[PDB]
């Protein structure tokens, strides 16, 4: 019913947007690095919102905060909060902040808080008023210990977020589209231990080709790339010996030593996988369109340009 | 023949595909041709 | 383009193959052609 | 102004830094300049 | 060098920023300069 994990993600694992990095290093690491500065008038931040386009790594950065936190890191989407009945929809919120205070010092993450806001009008009436009201009063209220726990909010739609919860998340941070060098870094990280074929400026050519992606877009073009030479091997007829005793690789029909066969025909190990090189990368770049839209970026520049 | 000629075009058009997987335009433009001519031979 | 043009020939040459599986010479002689012309467009 | 002019130089000098992270000397030599001129405008 | 020269400009342009946080125009106008000259030395 309630999940918890101490994950792996580090600050060096996160690539890009270092102002949010140092902001969370302050608001989270600074209670850890210097708790004795926070006394009396000087108090830590209680509500921090992250927002922007999808797939930019807000939950991943929350896991970076989790690993460098040493604290009971909760995290919840909307799916553990939607009303199926008429009142476990709200008592679970009460038990969430309750057990969050039980495991203090603690961090709470909520993903896509736009599914709980929007009191303007009377649409989504009982769930919005009851559940959102309990989020407000239970977040801070009569006798809530607002010290201790930290509420991390994520969304993709921050303008439909109500102004009261906007004030609850007292330190909000916009997360833009990243740049060339950070995506070069994420390429060089997500290739991992796989033997690549390219150089650093070739990854710069990749990041120049991929202007305006997200982190998930990088994760899936690297994922498809980790299908690409395997897709060469699973394809077509004809291999060929090259070079520790026999070693054959795929080659075009009719070539220097081109026997006709299938991978199935070929002996354990004595396969020579094609190298991993870019034409597969650029073909994967031509395969997939950027998912996100730019008028939504104009609205993020509207709310960011005002309230950011 | 024929039932086979129709089967060998596919055999060709496959090799051709397999060939473009190494950007080998030469082989391709050839097999994709030996094949077509043969579909006219049908 | 190109990286795609090379990918669309294969897309064609496949349909062509798939077509001969119903002996549909018409479609075939066409796709196997729209494809070839394009390999020359490369 | 001023309290802001002093704030916009930093805004510039940041972009400039961010720019060198792609070796983009062009942008850099420019922002690091639009900034300097402005520190003299102070 | 170079890979470092490009790294030292940033080092400069940071100090410069850090300096304006005390309104110290002197330091600033200098580091933001030692930096620029060096981006031309590139
Ligand atoms: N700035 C970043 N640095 C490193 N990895 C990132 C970054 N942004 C996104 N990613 C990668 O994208 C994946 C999914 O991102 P996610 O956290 O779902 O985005 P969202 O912000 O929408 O929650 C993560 O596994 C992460 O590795």
């Amino acid at each position: 019913a309630i999940l918890s994990e101490k994950p792996n993600v580090k600050w060096e694992d996160v690539a890009g947007l270092e102002g949010a990095k140092e902001a969370l290093k302050e608001a989270v690491i600074l209670p850890v690095k210097f708790p004795h500065l926070f006394k009396g008038n000087r108090k830590p931040t209680s509500g921090i919102l992250l927002y922007g386009p999808p797939g930019t790594g807000k939950s991943y950065l929350a896991k970076a905060v989790a690993t460098e936190a040493n604290s009971t890191f909760f995290s919840v989407s909307s799916s553990d909060l939607v009303s199926k009945w008429m009142g476990e929809s709200e008592k679970l919120v009460k038990q969430l902040f309750a057990m969050a205070r039980e495991n203090k010092p603690s961090i709470i993450f909520i993903d896509e808080v736009d599914a709980l806001t929007g009191t303007r009008g009377e649409g989504e009436s009982e769930a919005s008023r009851r559940i959102k009201t309990e989020l407000l009063v239970q977040m801070n209220g009569v006798g809530n210990d607002s010290q201790g726990v930290l509420v991390l909010g994520a969304t993709n739609i921050p303008w439909q977020l109500d102004s009261a919860i906007r004030r609850r998340f007292e330190r909000r941070i916009y997360i833009p589209l990243p740049d060339l060098a950070a995506r070069t870094t994420m390429f060089e990280i997500n290739v991992g231990d796989t033997p690549c074929v390219l150089t650093k400026e070739d990854y710069r050519t990749l990041g120049a080709m991929t202007e305006g992606y997200s982190g998930s877009d990088i994760a899936v073009v690297v994922k498809d790339a980790l299908m690409q030479p395997i897709r060469k091997i699973q394809s077509a007829t004809h291999f060929k010996d090259v070079s520790e005793t026999r070693k054959l690789t795929p080659c075009s029909p009719g070539d220097d030593g081109a026997i006709e066969m299938s991978w199935t025909d070929i002996e354990a190990d004595e396969l020579k996988e094609p190298d991993l090189t870019i034409k597969d990368f650029l073909k994967a770049i031509k395969s997939t369109r950027p998912t996100v839209n730019e008028d939504d970026l104009l609205k993020q520049e509207q709310f960011t340009r005002d309230f950011g | 023949d024929r039932a086979s000629k129709i089967e060998q075009i596919q055999k060709l058009a496959k090799y051709a595909i397999s060939a473009l997987n190494y950007e080998d335009l030469p082989t391709a433009k050839d097999e994709l041709t030996k094949a077509l001519d043969l579909l006219n031979s049908i």
